């Protein structure tokens, strides 16, 4: 009884991930399907930070505040 | 014997003309299904170098010119980057054909 | 003539077992200690991609050859992975078990791992993770392991979304060459001859013979994480540190799990002997599903309560279950209840063993863990030898230990650890 | 529920060999 | 091949006497043999020359 | 050992008949556990549109209290001995089975007798299980494959007792009363339509003695001399569509009339169904799958899943495929599935036949591995065959199946036949019945 | 294997125009007159081709 | 070339021999019916009457 | 229904940088309710927010007793006239809230980023306390950010203590965020994956030294001067002046002049700074971390 | 407003075939002969139409 299936009764298919690399002779129960998950929007790539002088100033020291506007860009201040 | 064959291959490589446009043999290979699969199996750097060489050759033959004499791809430095990918693609294809045969 | 297990220790570290029962189907399993616990922060999801990479090109068989040959003989190849272990199982007729076993040995020992193949396989990895996370129970369990452990067993069984597309053939080869060594491998078989399995193991298991990279010991951190997702059916797992597997305390924890309820024995039932179900149903008329969760890996174990309840009644359901376990820890239990729990545990163990897949998994897991086979009557003897005072001690250890909660749903009324 | 979805009676349009439900088909499918 | 097409045009222009008959016969035979036989064999020759296989 | 001598080394089962006609069948194996169940030939094909939910509602009420053990004493006894108590209902058969140890067989047989012949139906328990079954109908129509299977059954067997589902409609659920349940119980729980099947670590003589002790004299008498008879069901080539575009995926099942249980062509149709196959998005085979439909689905990203099914009833059944695909590839999957069907009808080859034979052998033996599945096989086989078909006989039939006779049976059951179509979800891409029939035949044979 | 009707470009055009064209199911007999006009145009073209062959 | 030379393709061809021969028979009878071929239609007894 | 897609896009643009995510996670693990609510819409709640819920929120919180109408370059007569012309027909105080109980804890989002962000905070005072003023002075003493572009930050004690034993790019600062009934004070560190533990430990030991009492009155006066300059530069812009006027009107219901604000800032004592540092050291901890956390320590390791 | 050249159907067909067609940048004068053939066909259509007009 040195195994997850022989110890956890209903938690065996939860603790054990089974992958059929080759399709079996018998059909499997609960085949499942991906219901067309959405894609996050494509945005501009934020710059990386490689030197400490340009790294300074980006550690937050104030409460988070958001700002939207009719004709001004939505900014966030830290 | 084979040294004369190497020299004659050198002369034919000069006479073919794709060294004048900065191209290689695998660059000048016509893209069939196996060739496209090999190009897709190529790594990123070799893909970029091949595609830039093709673009430069197209620009040169649009201008109806060639590269300068010191800029031609020499026969010694003409590396065959697509040979193992093409060989393994043809090997897999022939295994598939034999399995469909039997 | 149903023979016993022929069991031997091939001197490069390999464990070889075989039972020839003349079954019409033969089944070969190869069990490695290459679970997700042996990864660190730089190669997360490598175990997931290796599990899904069982049908790729190998050094001796192409992917097309493997798939078409196994389907042409009709057999099947499967990979079952838990946080400590990975089992490659092949299933087929006795007349073809030579080439099925050869294919499995190729896949496990000599993988090519071409970069374009894993680049194609990353999309199937995303699909597999989505299909697995369709149900919220496994999401709660990975969240629970992540919040409970620090380094080793906190690594998820599925690849993270940032690692999705960053796993490479270099990391796959590193993982295989560092953990697929013959000292951590057990090649077991049902319906096959011990002589032929030994000679194929000696013939094509002589290229990797180290001990392997020893993983980090798992450390306990405790704490809570919550997933507000707006489902009216709130899931909540509250666990604590327990003993490692293969211990008398582990046996006591399994007995305690079957005493508190480890699933239903009657479909559409009320779970009348489950103390947790009785305690919850004595206070809440809403639908619920409460059970005892036990998960013991080779380093350490987690024991606790798993509750599925309504959004409004989640607090009272969790409090009732926790008070029931507190009463069990204080010693409000009966010897008849303990005997019924032992009967449930031994019956469930025997029904797990009786199928050939479960028998294979038990043989391989025992071979990896203890290095020798334990016959079922001695497991019956140990389960009977569990005492009720050990159950009281295990429940007291659970209630006094530091806790880990993983919750999900609509958490307007789900309590925290300070209120439990 | 989905079980309440029942096919209505089509007996105004059925062929002469199909009108009864106690007699199996495939003795008249060739004729039709 | 283009030269042979020019020969065939001129032969079709001129009438049937010596040696227009044998010139046109050789032109047609060379045309068919080139366009069916000589181009693929020469392509194989160039592949072996540039070491494609 | 070879396959033939291994299958002949698989032990045979023992079947005996009591005085009342109740059949008792057992298979002794080396396991320390056993599965003992009662299989009853009662279901929706027997229900007559007024008691349509009676069998399934009795399935609900079977473990909720008996005459000898009121309330939950039966549940307490089963949980105390550590057994797993299960039941299922299908349009032909109702099964009540217990998985337990080999030492608790008399208790299991006594509890099975108390469940079957001594069912107690309280009015309050009927009301509680009515609430439970209504909630289960809601949770079942929240699913999608069961909806399509029910729709396929309705549209394929419309006007017959085979069309109605196991659960029954909500109006029959709300109008079911205790008198009608007792009428169903006293009409459909007779001795000749019950088999007590035990598999695993059981002794046949001990099981027979326990059957003569407990299962003796169940009813034996209809009390009106009115034995029901199962009339043949008419197969209706037809189409049901349930368009609801908020669902993310579309489920389509296309089937034809099956061969029946007693037809020897069932093995051949299972070979063809193994050749076509099944697939879901978690398979690691990729484009290298031997199944052409699955390979094309992987290559062109057509479907999330498909499967071939062969459901058999008394001289009838449904033989076909069911697939889950997006809203824009239903036409493609119908075209490719029909092409695969006509390929098997016209130009099936011996390599595919050998592959399908091996797959069917492996699936059959793997399904006949395990005490609970072999008990299920024994009960169902004694219900619908009059005997248990040995695995050696199954292997002999599979070996008798070859390419030409596969093509003959496939042309008999698929070529130019009017199908039953059941669609659910965004099924605009699903073609009309005329187009489906035009795909169901070929213009080049 | 692929769908030639939905893949081959001429066959794709014919499929999207005349074969798998989404048409309203309730159009009356008055909607056949477009096809009648096309058929009469083809008849007129062929018939006048023969007439001018002999004219 | 060598792609269509194997036992599976041979047995596919042998399965399609009766259908190909039947389609050739259809083409032949349609050709003689459309062209009114005298050499074939002076043998069938009924259609012999109209030619006289 | 057309605007919930804009909600998704705006949340993505807000989470383009990781400090927003770190602060949201920090509040979420610091409070049980009323401040753990995310400032941006959850991904599941996208597609679920109804006009009925919006109208309920407006009718329960957009009421006259909790609003302030302030104006620069406008007449008070016009302002009060439009006040009784529009804002006269709302109910009263409305719903109160949930008092924002503290919980503590930690979460760690491993996302494989090239730098590791880590915020370790504890409870502090609320807006309107001398303890809150001392906490703000302590924030400016430990370093609220750079005053010099591309500088070394030679006066900020956190940066000095980290740069004493580091050779990697880093950014350490004192995070301070007070509210109506509770506050959050702690350290924010951005560092490399390997040096994250060293940076966090150095910053925590610097704050521990401040709590023990290793400080100078000149540094406290410099911190007070920094706070005065920052407040006055916030006031000097008309946008910031309007924001401060509205915030003061909502909070206290009265005007506190900048002279009196600077007077109480000068009235902050250094003993209260030591008391605030001791309170942060002894308080229960809330940690939000993200990055590659193979060497980022846990709360029990601090 | 919209882009008429790529939204009007005849206009978008003409744009996708002749205006915004991705053509190789290096094709020589030998690639002009297709358009030369088309303009030959148009010229012969017009001139022969006049010849049959007076023939
Ligand atoms: C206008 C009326 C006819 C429309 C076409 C039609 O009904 O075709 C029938 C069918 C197609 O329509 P169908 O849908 O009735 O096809 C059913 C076909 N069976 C019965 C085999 C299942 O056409 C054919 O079968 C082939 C027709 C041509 C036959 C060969 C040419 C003969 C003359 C040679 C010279
Ligand atoms: C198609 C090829 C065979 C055509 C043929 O022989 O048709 C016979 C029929 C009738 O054959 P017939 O036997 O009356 O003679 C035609 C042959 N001559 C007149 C030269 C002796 O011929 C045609 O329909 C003519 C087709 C011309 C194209
Ligand atoms: C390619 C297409 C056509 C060709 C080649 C063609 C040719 C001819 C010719 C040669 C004639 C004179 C022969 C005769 O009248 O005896 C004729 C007559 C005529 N054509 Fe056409 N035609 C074509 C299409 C049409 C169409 C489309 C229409 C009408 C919509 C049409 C209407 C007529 C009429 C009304 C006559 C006179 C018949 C009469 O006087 O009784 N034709 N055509
Ligand atoms: C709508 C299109 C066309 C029409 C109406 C047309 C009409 C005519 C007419 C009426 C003539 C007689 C006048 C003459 O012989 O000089 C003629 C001659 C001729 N046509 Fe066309 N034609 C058309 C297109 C073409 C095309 C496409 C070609 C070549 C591919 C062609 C090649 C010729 C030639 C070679 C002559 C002989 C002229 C000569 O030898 O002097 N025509 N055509």
């Amino acid at each position: 009884m040195l195994s997850v299936a022989a110890r956890s009764g209903p938690f065996a298919p939860v603790l054990s991930a089974t992958s059929r690399g080759v399709a079996g002779a018998l059909r499997p129960l609960l085949q499942g399907a991906v219901p067309a998950a959405s894609e996050p929007p494509v945005l501009d790539v934020k710059r990386p930070f490689l030197c400490r002088e340009s790294l300074s100033g980006q550690a937050a020291a104030r409460p988070l505040v958001a700002t939207v506007g009719l004709n001004v860009p939505a900014s966030v201040r830290f | 014997s084979s040294k004369w064959l190497d020299g004659f291959r050198k002369w034919y490589y000069n006479a073919a003309g794709f060294n004048k446009l900065g191209l290689m043999r695998d660059d000048t290979l016509h893209e069939t299904e196996d060739v496209k699969e090999a190009i897709r199996r190529l790594p990123e750097d070799l893909y970029n170098d091949r595609m830039f060489r093709i673009k430069r050759a197209l620009d040169l033959t649009m201008r109806h010119q060639i590269l300068p004499k010191d800029q031609w791809t020499k026969y010694e430095e003409d590396k065959f980057y697509l040979e193992p990918y093409l060989k393994e693609v043809i090997r897999e294809r022939k295994e598939r054909e034999e399995w469909a045969k039997k | 003539q149903p023979q016993d297990l022929e069991f031997t220790k091939l001197p490069n570290g390999l464990v070889i077992a075989s039972l020839e029962n003349y079954a019409p189907l033969s089944r070969i399993g190869l069990f490695v200690k290459a679970g997700s616990r042996y990864e660190d922060s730089n190669n997360l999801g490598t175990s997931h991609l290796l599990r899904l990479a069982s049908s790729l090109t190998t050094k001796g068989a192409s992917s097309f050859k493997i798939t078409r040959g196994i389907e042409a003989v009709g057999g099947k190849l499967s990979v079952t992975a838990t946080r400590e272990n990975m089992a490659y199982t092949v299933e087929g007729i006795r007349s073809d078990i030579e080439i099925l076993m050869e294919f499995l040995l190729n896949v496990t020992t000599a993988p090519e791992f071409r970069r374009w193949e894993v680049a194609a396989l990353r999309s199937q990895l995303k699909i597999d993770k989505a299909v697995a996370f369709q149900n919220s129970q496994t999401r709660i369990i990975e969240n629970l392991h992540d919040v409970a452990y620090k380094n080793a067993l906190a690594n998820p069984l599925y690849c993270p979304d940032y690692r999705m597309g960053k796993i490479t053939s270099e990391e796959l080869h590193y993982f295989v060459q560092n953990h697929f060594t013959s000292a951590r491998m057990a090649l077991v078989g049902l319906g096959v001859s011990h002589s032929v399995l030994k000679q194929v193991a000696e013939q094509f298991l002589n290229m990797r013979g180290g001990l392997g990279l020893a993983g980090a010991k798992a450390k306990y951190r405790g704490g809570e994480i919550r997933e507000q997702n707006g489902d009216n059916l709130v899931h909540a797992a509250i666990v604590a540190e327990s003993a490692a597997i293969g211990n008398a305390e582990a046996n006591a924890f399994s007995v305690l799990q079957h005493l508190l309820g480890a699933g239903p024995h009657i479909k559409r039932g009320n779970n009348t002997t489950s103390l947790l179900s009785q305690s919850v149903a004595k206070g809440s008329h809403q639908p619920f599903d409460v059970s005892a969760f036990n998960a013991s890996y080779s380093d350490s174990g987690l024991f606790g309560i798993y509750t599925i309840s309504q959004a409004a009644a989640a607090g009272e359901v969790i409090n009732a279950a926790y008070n029931q376990v507190k009463a069990v820890a204080q010693g409000n239990l009966s010897s008849a209840d303990v005997q019924a729990a032992k009967n449930k545990l031994k019956a469930g163990y025997l029904m797990s063993v009786e199928t050939s897949e479960g028998f294979l998994s038990e043989i391989g897991s025992q071979a990896l863990a203890a290095g020798s086979y334990m016959p079922p009557s001695t497991v019956l003897q140990q389960i009977d030898s569990v005492a009720d005072a050990d159950v009281v001690k295990a429940a007291k250890k659970f209630v006094s230990g530091k806790k880990s909660m993983a919750a999900s749903g609509n958490l307007g009324h789900t309590p925290f650890l300070d209120e439990l | 529920s989905h079980t309440d979805v029942k096919v209505p009676d089509f007996s105004d349009y059925r062929r002469a060999e199909v009108l009864d439900s106690t007699k199996s088909s495939k003795e008249s499918s060739e004729a039709r | 091949l283009v030269a042979n097409l020019l020969i065939l045009t001129w032969i079709g222009g001129q009438p049937v006497e010596h040696p227009f008959i044998i010139i046109g016969q050789l032109a047609s035979i060379s045309y068919f043999s080139i366009i069916l036989i000589l181009m693929p064999i020469s392509g194989i020759i160039e592949d072996k020359m540039l070491k494609l296989y | 050992a070879t396959f033939a001598q291994a299958l002949q080394s698989v032990p045979e089962t023992q079947v005996s008949i009591l005085d009342n006609g109740l059949r008792v069948a057992s298979e002794q194996s080396s396991h320390a556990t056993c599965t003992v169940g009662v299989w009853i030939d009662a279901g929706s094909r027997y229900e007559t549109e007024k008691n349509n939910g009676a069998g399934y509602f009795l399935e609900h009420l079977a473990f909720k209290g008996t005459k000898n053990r009121p309330g939950n004493a039966l549940e307490k006894e089963v949980e105390s001995i550590g057994a797993h108590l299960n039941a299922y209902s299908t349009r032909e058969h109702t099964a009540y089975l217990i998985k337990a140890l080999s030492k608790d067989l008399p208790k299991v047989v006594e509890l099975l007798a108390d469940i079957v012949q001594n069912s107690s139906l309280e009015d309050s328990q009927i009301e509680k299980e009515r609430d439970v079954i209504l909630r289960e109908m809601q949770e079942n129509d929240a699913s999608m494959q069961n909806v399509v299977f029910d729709y396929l059954h309705a549209t394929a067997f419309q006007g017959t007792p085979l069309a109605q589902a196991v659960e029954g409609p909500s109006e029959n659920v709300r109008r079911l009363s205790r008198t009608d349940l007792t009428d169903y119980l006293n009409r459909h729980y007779k001795a000749p339509r019950m088999v007590l099947a035990a598999a695993g670590g059981v002794e046949h003589q001990q099981l027979l003695d326990l059957a003569q002790k407990h299962l003796s004299s169940v009813s034996r008498v209809y009390e009106e001399d009115a034995v029901p008879g199962l009339t043949p069901c008419r197969f209706t080539g037809s189409e049901i569509r349930h368009r609801d575009d908020a669902l993310p995926l579309a489920h389509v099942a296309i089937a034809v009339e099956g061969p029946g249980w007693a037809n020897p062509d069932n093995v051949t149709l299972q070979v063809a169904n193994a050749i076509i196959g099944h697939y879901d998005c978690t398979y690691g085979g990729g484009v290298h799958l031997s199944s052409p439909l699955a390979s094309v689905a992987v290559a062109n990203k057509l479907c999330q899943s498909f499967q071939t099914f062969n459901i058999s009833y008394s001289d009838t059944g449904l033989l076909g495929a069911h697939f889950v695909c997006d809203a824009m590839s239903i036409d493609d999957m119908v075209f490719f599935l029909q092409g695969q069907w006509m390929r098997l009808c016209t130009s099936a080859t011996e390599s595919e036949v050998t592959r399908g034979k091996n797959i069917l052998r492996n699936a059959l033996v793997s399904h006949l591995d395990g005490t609970t599945p072999v008990c299920e096989d024994i009960g169902r086989s004694l219900l619908t065959y009059g005997r248990r078909i040995p695995l050696a006989e199954w292997e002999s039939r599979i070996q008798e199946v070859d390419a030409q006779m596969l093509r003959d049976i496939c042309s008999k059951y698929f070529y130019d036949q009017c199908p039953a179509v059941a669609g659910y979800g965004p099924i605009e891409q699903l073609p009309d019945y005329n187009r489906i029939r035009s795909g169901m035949f070929w213009l080049r044979f | 294997m692929t769908n030639m009707r939905k893949t081959h470009p001429l066959f794709k055009i014919i499929n999207h125009s005349f074969i798998d064209l989404p048409a309203p199911s309730n159009i009356s007999s008055w909607w056949n007159f477009g096809s009648l006009l096309g058929v009469c145009l083809m008849v007129q073209i062929i018939t006048g081709l023969f007439l001018a062959m002999h004219y | 070339l060598s792609r269509f030379l194997g036992p599976r393709y041979r047995e596919l061809a042998r399965n399609w021999i009766p259908t190909a021969g039947m389609w050739g028979t259809v083409g032949a009878v349609g050709l003689v019916w459309a062209t009114d071929w005298r050499l074939i239609l002076d043998w069938v007894p009924y259609i012999n009457g109209k030619f006289k």
